[PDB]
């Protein structure tokens, strides 16, 4: 609080220095027929290269990148691990079967009789080029190009293989084919950081009571505030509730007083973060709770006001002496005395009278930068104005509540 | 709760140490109010075991020990007293059940010692020798209320039960009051209705337009977010700064209409 | 305070100019009374003066005459306190102290925004144009502007709020010396506790103390009353 | 043939739940008390979404056929009621001049089909759709009622078919047919969650 207040001392009573949270634990979060394309029977000639467009599921892509069931896997564009974390418009798969050298001309900007009459690839970048080796299940039954059959025999470049081009679909229209959203468990009772395919935010997540209707995946109460949500994987209604924040405060009796300082939490539960105890305004820490009353010294909130005792202390505040004049109907009390006294009444009745001069304020000794405060018009006028207009009646104030006399009289001698 | 917005808050400086300190002062303020109205006395005073004053029913206007003074729960049956983040309220120094109790302090003084409990010492009186000398201040002969008390007595208690069914059977009769909770009611649902504005952003989420952009792109759109939202949260502050100077003076005006009104006999007219 | 086009202007009315206001103002009080507010001031004698004060409250007159040796005691010893009370209490005039306070800040507050970058390159304006070419540059700058341009708009407004709180108190001191110091004031509690009698003006730099003299019961005793008493078959109202 | 849409033709406008609070949104909703065209197999102008309702308790009404020229030369839905399933396709198929629907002679061609899905069955009695194209998101809304009094139309599908939608000429009992228009509506969401009332903003000078 020196620090906040910049001060090494800071005086008596009540000082908000910082805010705290509840920092978010244990974060939690909430198919496309591939064998018929990789595990298919057979596959056509390079010079009738067949294709299917593959679209609307959810594909996983780490099935066929992180083990070994090819000899060649090589990916452009995105890295072959992130493919289950995007989304395409739509995939397609090209499928064919070539001899084993002829691999290296799947690629854009490649030359050779099959990359110029039997299968060419536009100038662009490419899914993923995949081929594995066939002449186990394959191995002159493919032709390739005016057309030429293979030789291949059971008998490395010269061998049969099957080769599977995906190319992806970006942005042409709304998005059919992602790969999975790899869910965790949840958790109950606790501040986490939450991720709801789709919706990334904090609080408590506990069971709800509010009842949906089968299409509501959440809700709201005013203004985007979701209030709870149904999981989308598990089909389970869960309420959101901040975790607790708010604002803390010290108590000091001053800083040349005593070192002792009181904590105040505003608005929490105070289960969690020397002397514990609870308020109707938050928990205190450092200050001893004492039973009897007193005047109001450094006030807290909900009556409650907190040093006495080289300590400090909170209590409930007295509002005066509690007595109760006898009434009686018949009697009355009277003055036979009387005490003469004096009262001092302070009031304000004047300001510095400041005034700014804009143009100097925002560029000053500038003529490139006040070119530009020139297409804003008049905003100085108006400030430099209405600041005039203040100064202006402090001096009628002044002028109002002093000059009351018609002329300076004098104190006789 | 967002790393990268907040290093696009320090390049504004004490924006939010001003925005802050501003409603901080309005919120002491406001505890002052209270404190200034009410905090007349500097005893409690009780009003006596036996009552007899003179005849003038008092029990609707005193508390009742069941529970507050009938009529006060009353009032507090026709008014219609939220945060999520960022935003929280503030309790009140002065709770409902101890301001209850300087009214019923101030309540039970003007009854039994008439003016001079918060002009010096509480010196009991009578109550209808009390009525007898505000007779005479008004400029009516003091006889006329003893030789007419029983009427007045009448009249009197027949009005204040005319309140109680003013009050309780006529709806809106504390517009006064509601639209305050409502004005502030207001302010606090529009500012968060706030926070779903795109100003021109890509997106009015924070969390959606950085988690796909590169961090260049994106503070531009975050940059916007920001403005957006700051000015948002100065026109509040701006307006609570006002409404707040209005309440100042309707208080100002509460603790002198109770300290000439209810301490004392105010001569001046209407 | 004011150092890069800020300024403070001085006041019309001096320091030295207003304590002679005062110095007339409570010179009328003690030897005209309420009359010197109205028209021509008339000298009328101290206690003479004070008696009639005390009739305007609802003792009879004679009562200060018959103490006029012990009001004058009381009066002195209250007036001394005042003198001590202020001269050791910390925090007397806080009331008139806030103000000066809120002035400084808010002028400290807007001066160290000039340091602020608002998502410009540097927060000077020397530096950025002394290193860009105009058309880049003056993207830069436009941030700068708009960033400052608020800075000063937050100012003037809460400055105006601030008058108005200032403008109403100057109202009220204004009010509460034509009622109790040109005159004595009949509503109860607003000039100082108790019965007012009496009020003087003191100066001070930035506000205006009043000493509000005020006659406060003490020492009571318990009587026994009645309505109106009866003789010969009709009843004597005081 | 025109008739009184008194105050039907509202939805839930999105998936959120609400309760006891009255949200005033803006969308594509049929006006109320608007003039809506009573007929008892014609092409109809989409525009913009369409209201459709339907009182008659008979099979006759079957299905629809949303596309752009309705023939081999674009692709176009044939949402069809199976009478045990709900069946939709967007392959190419060819005009028919009157495609009846116990024969089908509607799927006369299936060139460069893309999409297919099938679903529950939807199946006096008065149903009511709306159908809206959003952003290439083909959206789809229904309710079932035993044409006075209100009511809301809850969602049943939404597919991202991304195609041009302006000829609806539903297959062959009376249906009416209505077009969306964009209105805000103050929507009253009881305390279940459900759509209770709503206000039209520019019916009347007291809704406005
Ligand atoms: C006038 O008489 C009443 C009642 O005798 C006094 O009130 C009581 O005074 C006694 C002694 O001070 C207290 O112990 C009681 O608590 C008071 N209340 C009662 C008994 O009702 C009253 O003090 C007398 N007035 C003065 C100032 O002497
Ligand atoms: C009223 O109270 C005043 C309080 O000052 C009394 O004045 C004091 O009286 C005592 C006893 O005679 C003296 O010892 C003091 O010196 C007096 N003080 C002053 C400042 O004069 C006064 O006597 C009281 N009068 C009555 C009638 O009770
Ligand atoms: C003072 O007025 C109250 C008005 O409420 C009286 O309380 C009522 O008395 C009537 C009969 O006279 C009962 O029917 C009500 O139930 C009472 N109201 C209650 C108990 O809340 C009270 O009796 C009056 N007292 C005096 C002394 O006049
Ligand atoms: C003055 O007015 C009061 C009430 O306004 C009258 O008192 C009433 O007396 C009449 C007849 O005696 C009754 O019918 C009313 O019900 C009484 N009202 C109350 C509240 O007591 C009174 O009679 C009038 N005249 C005089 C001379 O006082
Ligand atoms: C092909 O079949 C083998 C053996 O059953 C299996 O390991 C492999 O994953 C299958 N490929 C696909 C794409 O399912
Ligand atoms: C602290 O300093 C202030 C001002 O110098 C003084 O009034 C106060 O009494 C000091 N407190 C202590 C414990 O010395
Ligand atoms: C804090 O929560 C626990 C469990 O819900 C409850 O028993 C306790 O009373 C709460 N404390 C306060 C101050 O409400
Ligand atoms: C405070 O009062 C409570 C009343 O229940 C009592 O239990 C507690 O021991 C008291 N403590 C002190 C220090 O007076
Ligand atoms: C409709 O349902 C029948 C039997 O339930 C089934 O044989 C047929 O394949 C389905 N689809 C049509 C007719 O398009
Ligand atoms: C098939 O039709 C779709 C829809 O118009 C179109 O996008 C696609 O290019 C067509 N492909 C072929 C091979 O006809
Ligand atoms: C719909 O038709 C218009 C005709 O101008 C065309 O420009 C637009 O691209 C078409 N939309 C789609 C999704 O084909
Ligand atoms: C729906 O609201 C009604 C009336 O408020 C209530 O009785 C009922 O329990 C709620 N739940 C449902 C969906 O029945």
């Amino acid at each position: 609080t020196k620090c906040t207040l910049k001060s090494f001392t800071v005086e008596k009573g009540i000082y908000q220095t910082s805010n705290f949270r509840v920092q978010p634990t244990e974060s939690i979060v909430r198919l496309c027929p591939f064998g018929e394309v990789f595990n298919a029977t057979r596959f056509a000639s390079v010079y009738a290269w067949n294709r299917k467009r593959i679209s609307n599921c959810v594909a996983d892509y780490s099935v066929l990148y992180n083990s070994a069931s090819f000899s060649t896997f090589k990916c452009y564009g995105v890295s072959p691990t992130k493919l289950n974390d995007l989304c395409f418009t739509n995939v397609y798969a090209d499928s064919f079967v070539i001899r084993g050298d002829e691999v290296r001309q799947i690629a854009p900007g490649q030359t050779g009789k099959i990359a110029d009459y039997n299968y060419k690839l536009p100038d662009d970048f490419t899914g993923c080029v995949i081929a594995w080796n066939s002449n186990n299940l394959d191995s002159y039954n493919y032709l390739y190009r005016p057309l030429q059959s293979y030789g291949f025999q059971p008998t490395v470049g010269y061998q049969p293989y099957r080769v599977v081009v995906l190319s992806f679909e970006l942005l042409h229209a709304p998005a059919t084919v992602c790969g999975p959203k790899k869910s965790t468990n949840l958790v109950k009772n606790k501040c986490v950081n939450f991720n709801f395919n789709g919706l990334t935010g904090t609080g408590v997540l506990t069971e709800s009571n509010k009842k949906f209707l089968p299409f509501q995946q959440f809700g709201r109460d005013i203004a985007d505030t979701t209030d709870a949500v149904r999981d989308p994987q598990t089909l389970e209604i869960l309420d959101i509730t901040p975790c607790s924040f708010g604002g803390v405060s010290v108590i000091t009796p001053g800083t040349n007083t005593s070192n002792q300082v009181a904590v105040l939490y505003q608005d929490v539960n105070c289960t969690e973060v020397s002397n514990v105890f609870q308020t109707r305004a938050g928990c205190l820490i450092g200050a001893e709770h004492v039973n009897n009353s007193y005047e109001c010294d450094i006030p807290i909130g909900a009556g409650i006001c907190a040093v006495a005792s080289q300590s400090i202390i909170a209590y409930t505040m007295s509002l005066g002496a509690e007595n109760s004049v006898a009434y009686s109907n018949n009697s009355i009390a009277i003055p036979t005395n009387f005490t003469i006294s004096v009262t001092t009444e302070i009031l304000p009745v004047s300001m510095t009278k400041t005034s700014v001069d804009c143009t100097m304020y925002i560029c000053g000794d500038s003529t490139e930068c006040s070119n530009l405060l020139l297409q804003y018009g008049s905003f100085c006028t108006q400030l430099n104005r209405a600041l005039t207009g203040i100064a202006v009646e402090q001096d009628k104030n002044t002028q109002e509540v002093f000059a009351q006399v018609k002329q300076i009289y004098k104190t006789p001698p | 709760d967002s790393t990268e917005c907040s290093n696009l808050l320090l390049q504004y400086g004490s924006f939010c140490t001003q925005l802050n300190r501003a409603l901080t002062g309005i919120a002491v303020e406001q505890d002052k109010n209270t404190q200034e109205v009410f905090a007349q006395v500097k005893q409690i005073y009780k009003t006596p075991p036996i009552k007899d004053f003179g005849g003038f029913n008092f029990s609707q206007i005193l508390p009742d020990p069941s529970k507050r003074s009938f009529i006060e729960d009353l009032l507090f049956n026709k008014v219609t007293l939220q945060k999520f983040n960022g935003l929280t309220v503030l309790p009140p120094l002065l709770t409902d059940e101890m301001i209850a109790q300087y009214t019923s302090a101030l309540l039970a003084g003007t009854i039994t010692s008439g003016w001079t409990f918060g002009a010096g010492a509480a010196l009991q009186i009578p109550f209808a020798m009390q009525m007898a000398y505000r007779f005479n201040g008004i400029g009516v002969t003091q006889n006329v209320l003893y030789e007419n008390q029983k009427l007045i007595a009448n009249q009197f208690n027949s009005a204040i039960g005319k309140i109680q069914d003013s009050l309780s059977s006529t709806a809106s009769a504390l517009g006064k009051l509601q639209d305050v909770v409502n004005q502030n009611a207001q302010a606090l649902n529009t500012l968060v209705k706030q926070l779903s504005s795109n100003f021109g952003a890509i997106s009015s989420v924070l969390n959606d337009i950085l988690s796909r952009l590169d961090p260049p792109e994106a503070e531009v759109q975050i940059d916007r977010l920001i403005t957006g939202r700051l000015q948002s949260l100065q026109t509040y502050v701006t307006q609570q700064l006002i409404r707040a100077a209005e309440i100042r003076a309707s208080a100002n005006l509460a603790a002198t209409k109770m300290s000439e009104c209810v301490l004392g006999q105010s001569k001046r007219v209407d | 305070q004011k150092f890069n086009g800020l300024t403070v202007l001085p006041p019309l009315l001096t320091d030295e100019m207003i304590a002679q206001y005062t110095s007339a103002l409570l010179a009328g009080t003690i030897t005209s009374g309420w009359t010197f507010g109205a028209g021509a001031a008339l000298q009328i004698p101290f206690a003479m003066q004070m008696a009639y004060r005390f009739n305007g409250i609802g003792v009879t007159q004679n009562v200060l005459y018959e103490n006029q040796k012990l009001i004058a005691n009381q009066f002195n010893s209250a007036i001394g306190k005042i003198q001590d009370s202020l001269s050791s209490t910390a925090s007397a005039l806080g009331k008139l102290q806030d103000v000066v306070n809120q002035n400084a800040q808010a002028l400290n507050t807007l001066v160290k925004q000039l340091s602020s970058n608002f998502g410009a390159i540097s927060s000077v304006l020397n530096d950025i144009l002394s290193r860009l070419d105009p058309p880049e540059a003056e993207v830069q700058i436009d941030r700068l502007i708009t960033g400052r341009l608020q800075s000063l708009q937050t100012y003037v407004t809460q400055q105006l709020i601030r008058a108005a709180e200032i403008r109403a108190s100057a109202n009220l001191a204004a009010t509460k010396m034509s009622e109790c110091v040109l005159g004595q004031s009949k509503r109860v509690d607003f000039c100082g506790k108790g019965y007012h009698l009496m009020s003087f003006p003191q100066s001070a730099p930035h506000g205006v103390v009043f000493l509000h003299v005020t006659y406060v019961p003490a020492q009571e005793k318990n009587f026994t009353t009645a309505p109106a008493i009866c003789h010969d078959g009709k009843a004597h109202f005081p | 043939a025109y008739t009184n849409s008194f105050t039907r033709g509202v939805y839930y406008p999105d998936k959120v739940f609400r309760s006891s609070v009255l949200h005033s949104t803006q969308d594509l909703f049929l006006p109320f008390f608007s003039n809506v065209t009573w007929f008892h197999n014609p092409v109809l102008p989409f525009n913009d979404g369409v209201y459709f309702a339907s009182t008659e308790k008979s099979n006759i009404i079957r299905g629809w056929i949303f596309g752009t020229t309705l023939d081999s030369k674009t692709q176009s839905l044939l949402i069809v009621n199976n009478a045990t399933n709900v069946v939709i396709k967007v392959c190419e198929f060819q005009f028919c001049n009157d495609p009846f629907l116990s024969e089908f002679r509607v799927y006369s061609s299936a060139n460069n089909c893309t999409f297919e899905y099938v679903s529950q069955p939807f199946l006096k009695n008065l149903r009511e759709f709306v159908f809206k194209n959003i952003d290439g998101y083909f959206k789809i809304y229904s309710k079932h009622t035993p044409p006075q009094g209100f009511s809301a139309l809850e969602p049943l599908v939404d597919l991202p078919i991304g195609i041009n939608i302006t000829r609806f000429q539903t297959l062959l009992a009376a249906y009416y047919v209505g077009y969306l228009q964009p209105r805000t509506f103050l929507l009253k969401y009881n305390e279940n969650g459900t759509i209770t009332d709503a206000v039209d903003c520019a019916l009347d000078p007291l809704s406005e």
